[PDB]
RNA sequence: CGAUGUCGGCUCGUCGCAUCCUGGGGCUGAAGAAGGUCCCAAGGGUUGGGCUGUUCGCCCAUUAAAGCGGCACGCGAGCUG
RNA sequence: GAAUGCCGGCAUGAGUAACGAUAAAGAGGGUGAGAAUCCCUCUCGCCGUAAGCCCAAGGGUUCCUACGCAAUGGUCGUCAGCGUAGGGUUAGGCGGGACCUAAGGUGAAGCCGAAAGGCGUAGCCGAAGGGCAGCCGGUUAAUAUUCCGGCCCUUCCCGCAGGUGCGAUGGGGGGACGCUCUAGGCUAGGGGGACCGGAGCCAUGGACGAGCCCGGCCAGAAGCGCAGGGUGGGAGGUAGGCAAAUCCGCCUCCCAACAAGCUCUGCGUGGUGGGGAAGCCCGUACGGGUGACAACCCCCCGAAGCCAGGGAGCCAAGAAAAGCCUCUAAGCACAACCUGCGGGAACCCGUACCGCAAACCGACACAGGUGGGCGGGUGCAAGAGCACUCAGGCGCGCGGGAGAACCCUCGCCAAGGAACUCUGCAAGUUGGCCCCGUAACUUCGGGAGAAGGGGUGCUCCCUGGGGUGAUGAGCCCCGGGGAGCCGCAGUGAACAGGCUCUGGCGACUGUUUACCAAAAACACAGCUCUCUGCGAACUCGUAAGAGGAGGUAUAGGGAGCGACGCUUGCCCGGUGCCGGAAGGUCAAGGGGAGGGGUGCAAGCCCCGAACCGAAGCCCCGGUGAACGGCGGCCGUAACUAUAACGGUCCUAAGGUAGCGAAAUUCCUUGUCGGGUAAGUUCCGACCUGCACGAAAAGCGUAACGACCGGAGCGCUGUCUCGGCGAGGGACCCGGUGAAAUUGAACUGGCCGUGAAGAUGCGGCCUACCCGUGGCAGGACGAAAAGACCCCGUGGAGCUUUACUGCAGCC
RNA sequence: GAGCUAGCCCUGGCCAGGGUGAAGCUGGGGUGAGACCCAGUGGAGGCCCGAACCGGUGGGGGAUGCAAACCCCUCGGAUGA
RNA sequence: UGGUUCGUGGAGCCAUGGGGGAAUCUGGGCGGACCACCGCCUAAGGCUAAGUACUCCGGGUGACCGAUAGCGCACCAGUAC
RNA sequence: CCGAGGGUAGGGCCCGUGACUGGGGCGAAGUCGUAACAAGGUAGCUGUACCGGAAGGUGCGGCUGGA
RNA sequence: UGGGAGAGGGUGGUGGAAUUCCCGGAGUAGCGGUGAAAUGCGCAGAUACCGGGAGGAACGCCGAUGGCGAAGGCAGCCACCUGGUCCACCCGUGACGCUGAGGCGCGAAAGCGUGGGGAGCAAACCGGAUUAGAUACCCGGGUAGUCCACGCCCUAAACG
């Protein structure tokens, strides 16, 4: 059947980038978080140009 | 007079489409003076606001005239006739000497080629506008102000009407298409004539689909609902309601009178 | 009750006898034929349909007879549902 | 030592199930330490509106090559999408960006919110939509509309040369638009050819023939030709297009009304450029050479694609902005722009490979899911259907035997045909097209494919229409008539309704519980009630704001009923709602008669009765397509029987019409009638309606249904009642090799007993040790800390005239 | 967290081939003028048959599956809600 | 209404959203309703070290652990997945 | 070829019959009430509509076969 | 040819009286109603009176025992559009006539469909009296209908 997954770089970019997460406060504290605790990813790597 | 079909398929038997013999050879609309883009969206920022609403025929909003004191005194010539998707009267195309190009909301018995205008001046004619003051006290008349310099918001709906009573001072006493009585200042433009396109309530939409292109989704029952959705929702087997009929939001729905008390319109009301 | 799947049907049986038939027998209000009733006897047999989920029952057409009951109201790691 | 404990290790089931579509394999030769599995050749099979090509998304080195086989591959592996290394992705014209705007996002002005923040016309962002200039070939092991070859374009910048009042983010034009049906002419694509070009080939009885086989094209500026799209030309007047216009708009006269003329495309032709089979020969993992000076011509079919902004009809009435044209404003007119010609300038990112799939989403080389375009030929009425088959790509990464039970899928059957069973479930029968022929009923459309029939191949003869060609040959489409031939059978294979009669329910097409319910449930047109005069009612939001709606009573919200026909009775006592400037009750506040506390006192501080005080409630009315309700008991007619009639109690009033053993009837398989040999079902009646009834509508209704019930015809393996056969498994051999489960086990029957259902206790009976294929009675077998029941002063969802609050309204 | 699913919004795309034959046109008939009636033309419809596509009716299979919804046969819609 | 031990209590004091609304030393607040007396303070402007909290970081110590312990991580871990 | 007739399939007309049901006719002396004929004690009749155990009542317009 | 009477028909418009409801004034203790009453309305200010406003339907006097139309039927007034008909003159045609199966049109009231309207009246229906009982007569309310547009319906003591 069709799965839950259906891979798009835009939509990845534009609702977990960088820049959405910067946009509020809620984000803005998961990008905190993640920095406390190290992480080597704060945000998903999305690819392609 | 309204198109009529033979039963060549159920649902093709009560169905029933409007006459256009009075839209003359002018079916698409006009430029310049309109159309807008139409921003077609059920809901407002984010949530549905008014259930049941979305999908149907695509539209051209036509920004017509509702306050005809711009050209006091300029005639204009009535160019055409034409359907108007987003009201239920049919708009007059008129052509102003001034160049000038207009929509006004067409009028019972209005003919192309006819001369209009609007202001003080102006003959009690089909399709004239006036203050309400200089017109005589029974002749029926539409798109009227409430307000002075506020735009036409009365009677406006195919083969609609109101109809002068007498006058107050500054106020001239309507009686509107609910059948209200209202005070309506003096200086309040209105235009003489009924609506027409007044066959629109005899046509039988048919079948549910003509509902759908006029953007209408299917409005269901609170009786079809759960005690989660409506105060009609359960129990078993059908149910009578248990208690008095009710909006999905608790108001009772026969009878409860809803106008506020104190507004301040109060004291220009007469009736019903 | 940290689970013993619950009616009826189907398949497969097997057991009790307080025997439906078939074998033996006494009494009969047993002339004969046919019954009645009781004793002995389970070796084998105990049909096909209509209606109903039915068990059961009521009917149709037959039969030597169309027996009753137990086996977790036998049988769902055998089926049905 | 236990916690269905936690982590780790290792066992049991067990050499057991399985090895992922039943599209299929065989042999010869290589290579190699080692081949069913890798390479080659031959034969065989499968796909071919794909299982073949091309894009897009996603994926991200998987591409190509060399050397490798520990692991990954459900076996093997010399192979590989795997390991190591090296190479590979080339653009002014293709896509995206130095262009535009959509929803939406953001957001200076501004508005709002304890804070965080929420709104927000301008602007900006935002795209498979608008705009915009490259086609055909050739080369790489791997890139190419990118490189190279030919042919052809696009902007910019500077020059010259010639024109013109040039000139904006401002004005106007345009861009610019639906759905269905379509005409004319083309192209893509395809068929045929006695014609042109070709290596070859006469096999096995015949054929040296207008024989077989293969191929007879592509791109292309200017100019032409042929289609077709766009468009009127003047001159006055002018007060509108938010400054200004010569533009546009609106008047008024002239000449056009034609596509005549201007342009703009498409398609042919075009200088020139390029491609070019079979077969034969070669060494490939593949391509190379020859065929070749290849030929490159004529007919026919022909688009859903082009001309494109074509035409016609219809109602539901069908984006925006920029490029572009035009008009003028500041300014500037030694500027600038326009045309032609020269020279120069032209960036950023993507480009490999997979792409219906072993490279994407599904933990897997997963029988699932995945948007767009090309998708050949023949035949069957047509087609993207179906059978076979081009190009092309495959035989699905365990095989070899055997020929048991049993299972899966499939084929056939004497006689009987539903006796099967909850049910004709399943399976069969029927089946395409042409021609006759069709009932009740009906809303006059339907019901209709009703039902039921006949025809269907091939050969020869005659003959009627078109289409393309000229008014003809041919080539292609439709027809008619007459003789005749063959078989069991002519839509000879594949794809293709069983039918009727009668009820229930719902009018109908639709919708629904993704993953057990598709329905009589929801929806639905239509009916009615009610609210709402517009800063509307209502909805979201603390607000701002927003929807409603750029709507205005023929409109909008809420409720119920639910096409249509005929209709929808009585009760307003209670609840609700609506209406009542009287009265009772009623809070803060006003009011202070009167009383208290302290002070030597002026004073200060307390309570505090009249009386004035809203809404609400009380009270008075109204209102049922508002919540709802719509009786009991005695007696009476000249056979009995029954009760039109009467008496009486109670109610707010005592169910009308219509229907009724029902989707409603307990007693019930009520009782008659009908269908049957037999009928708890079905249909028709009766009415004693336990416990119908009129918009939670009542009674009907043609049509409609994968809805539910009853009946009959047809047909059958459903059955009597089985039998045979096929393939995939099961079985045996080689390879790889799980699982839940498991206190340990040396794990027999009977009759007892025991916590009441014993392999384990008593007595007796029986029984050599160990396997393999089978069957399922038991191990109260496995599986889920029972979901029923009860318990816990456990939890949630739901309701109300339970309590208490809050939003909200007054 | 709406990359699944539900609804709506903007912008695109897709639906082989066949049937049936509404209005309206045109001719004739009819009348005082009509209605209306015959053809012919026309190509309407939540119309019909049926692929793609969207479903999921009944049965079988599958049940440590190919699959945590699958497969085979059958069936519903297929110019529209 | 909040704060304080103070839950309307005899409820002051300290803050305050609403309404009314003064005075400048013979002015004003407080000493738990209120009043008298005796007293204590001087609101409606602001700044002010130290003594106190913590431990990302450096060091010292341990009747602290010793790779199932000790931080999740002694090991290229907030990694693989 | 045609063809008596047989068979299959579907219709048209007519007759008989059917639980139950509709009114009708007739049957010397049953019940209920009093509608009509006198001005019938509400003048009567009427087409239609609704309602009522029943005659009948009432709405609407009409008639003299009444005043 | 020339005249004349008429509620003959259709459309558009308009006038006053009266009834009801609303508003304001004034005004009190009863009004309505019948054979008599009661229901009902009224100190929440009825009835009666004055003023203003709204709305619908029917047209007093003229009016007749009258006119007109084929019948059904037609009545305030005005204008348009229009049918029939009688008189005079004897001017034209020249037998063109009468009747009429069918057909076709018209056709009171009630009724029906769609939409509008709704003052008064009023089936059904609710009450109050009467009665042995009243589903009637009489009284107080009252919905369809009565009105209009369009479409049906085709009945009558449609009677002279
Ligand atoms: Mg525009
Ligand atoms: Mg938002
Ligand atoms: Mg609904
Ligand atoms: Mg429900
Ligand atoms: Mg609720
Ligand atoms: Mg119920
Ligand atoms: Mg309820
Ligand atoms: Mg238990
Ligand atoms: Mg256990
Ligand atoms: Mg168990
Ligand atoms: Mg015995
Ligand atoms: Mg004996
Ligand atoms: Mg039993
Ligand atoms: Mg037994
Ligand atoms: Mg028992
Ligand atoms: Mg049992
Ligand atoms: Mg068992
Ligand atoms: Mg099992
Ligand atoms: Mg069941
Ligand atoms: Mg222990
Ligand atoms: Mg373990
Ligand atoms: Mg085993
Ligand atoms: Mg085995
Ligand atoms: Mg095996
Ligand atoms: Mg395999
Ligand atoms: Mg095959
Ligand atoms: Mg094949
Ligand atoms: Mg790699
Ligand atoms: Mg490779
Ligand atoms: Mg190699
Ligand atoms: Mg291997
Ligand atoms: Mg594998
Ligand atoms: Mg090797
Ligand atoms: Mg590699
Ligand atoms: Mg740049
Ligand atoms: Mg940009
Ligand atoms: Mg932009
Ligand atoms: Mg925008
Ligand atoms: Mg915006
Ligand atoms: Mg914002
Ligand atoms: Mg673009
Ligand atoms: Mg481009
Ligand atoms: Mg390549
Ligand atoms: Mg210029
Ligand atoms: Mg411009
Ligand atoms: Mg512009
Ligand atoms: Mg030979
Ligand atoms: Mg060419
Ligand atoms: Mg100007
Ligand atoms: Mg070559
Ligand atoms: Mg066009
Ligand atoms: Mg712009
Ligand atoms: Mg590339
Ligand atoms: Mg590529
Ligand atoms: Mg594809
Ligand atoms: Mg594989
Ligand atoms: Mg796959
Ligand atoms: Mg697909
Ligand atoms: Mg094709
Ligand atoms: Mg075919
Ligand atoms: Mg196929
Ligand atoms: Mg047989
Ligand atoms: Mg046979
Ligand atoms: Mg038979
Ligand atoms: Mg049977
Ligand atoms: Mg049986
Ligand atoms: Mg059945
Ligand atoms: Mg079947
Ligand atoms: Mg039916
Ligand atoms: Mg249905
Ligand atoms: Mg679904
Ligand atoms: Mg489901
Ligand atoms: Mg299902
Ligand atoms: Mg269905
Ligand atoms: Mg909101
Ligand atoms: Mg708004
Ligand atoms: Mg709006
Ligand atoms: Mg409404
Ligand atoms: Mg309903
Ligand atoms: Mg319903
Ligand atoms: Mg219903
Ligand atoms: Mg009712
Ligand atoms: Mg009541
Ligand atoms: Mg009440
Ligand atoms: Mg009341
Ligand atoms: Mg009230
Ligand atoms: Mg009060
Ligand atoms: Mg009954
Ligand atoms: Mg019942
Ligand atoms: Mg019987
Ligand atoms: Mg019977
Ligand atoms: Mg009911
Ligand atoms: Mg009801
Ligand atoms: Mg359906
Ligand atoms: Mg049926
Ligand atoms: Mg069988
Ligand atoms: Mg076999
Ligand atoms: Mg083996
Ligand atoms: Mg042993
Ligand atoms: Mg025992
Ligand atoms: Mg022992
Ligand atoms: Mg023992
Ligand atoms: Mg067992
Ligand atoms: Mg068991
Ligand atoms: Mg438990
Ligand atoms: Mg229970
Ligand atoms: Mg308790
Ligand atoms: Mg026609
Ligand atoms: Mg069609
Ligand atoms: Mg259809
Ligand atoms: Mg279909
Ligand atoms: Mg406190
Ligand atoms: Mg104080
Ligand atoms: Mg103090
Ligand atoms: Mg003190
Ligand atoms: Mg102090
Ligand atoms: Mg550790
Ligand atoms: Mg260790
Ligand atoms: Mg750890
Ligand atoms: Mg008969
Ligand atoms: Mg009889
Ligand atoms: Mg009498
Ligand atoms: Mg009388
Ligand atoms: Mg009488
Ligand atoms: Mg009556
Ligand atoms: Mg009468
Ligand atoms: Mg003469
Ligand atoms: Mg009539
Ligand atoms: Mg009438
Ligand atoms: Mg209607
Ligand atoms: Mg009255
Ligand atoms: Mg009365
Ligand atoms: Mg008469």
């Amino acid at each position: 059947m069709k799965r839950t997954w259906q891979p798009n770089r835009r939509k990845r970019a534009k609702t977990h980038g960088f820049r959405a997460r910067m946009r509020t406060p809620g984000g803005r504290k998961v990008l905190k978080r993640r920095r406390q605790k190290g992480r080597w990813r704060l945000t998903p790597a999305v690819r392609k140009r | 007079a309204v198109k009529k079909f033979k039963p060549y398929t159920p649902s093709r038997r009560f169905m029933t489409v409007a006459d256009f013999s009075e839209i003359t050879k002018t079916e698409p609309e006009k430029s310049l003076v309109k159309p807008l883009k139409k921003t077609g969206g059920r809901n407002n920022q984010g949530r549905i606001t008014v259930r049941f609403r979305g999908g149907g025929h695509k539209r051209l909003y036509r920004i017509i005239d509702f306050k005809r004191w711009d050209k006091v005194g300029i005639p204009a010539k009535v160019a055409a006739i034409e359907y108007d998707p987003n009201r239920s009267a049919r708009i007059a195309l008129l052509h102003y000497v001034d160049g000038e190009k207009r929509y006004i909301i067409a009028p019972d018995g209005l003919q192309v080629g006819q001369q209009v205008v609007a202001g003080p001046d102006a003959p009690i004619q089909v399709g004239n506008a006036l203050p309400l003051r200089f017109i005589p006290v029974g002749t029926v008349v539409h798109a009227v102000e409430l307000e002075p310099k506020k735009g036409a918001k009365l009677a406006r709906a195919a083969g609609t009407s109101a109809q002068i009573q007498g006058r107050e001072g500054d106020y001239v006493i309507l009686r509107l298409p609910s059948g209200e009585l209202r005070k309506v200042h003096g200086e309040c433009y209105a235009t003489v004539g009924a609506v027409g396109n007044a066959d629109h309530k005899n046509i039988v939409l048919g079948k549910a689909g003509r509902s759908r292109w006029l953007g209408r989704r299917p409005h269901v029952r609170g009786a079809a609902m759960n005690p989660v959705d409506h105060p009609h929702g359960g129990g078993e087997g059908r149910a009578p309601r248990g208690r008095p009929p009710a909006s999905p939001w608790g108001w009772q729905t026969k009878g409860l009178k809803t106008r506020k008390r104190r507004k301040p319109s109060s004291r220009f009301i007469i009736a019903r």
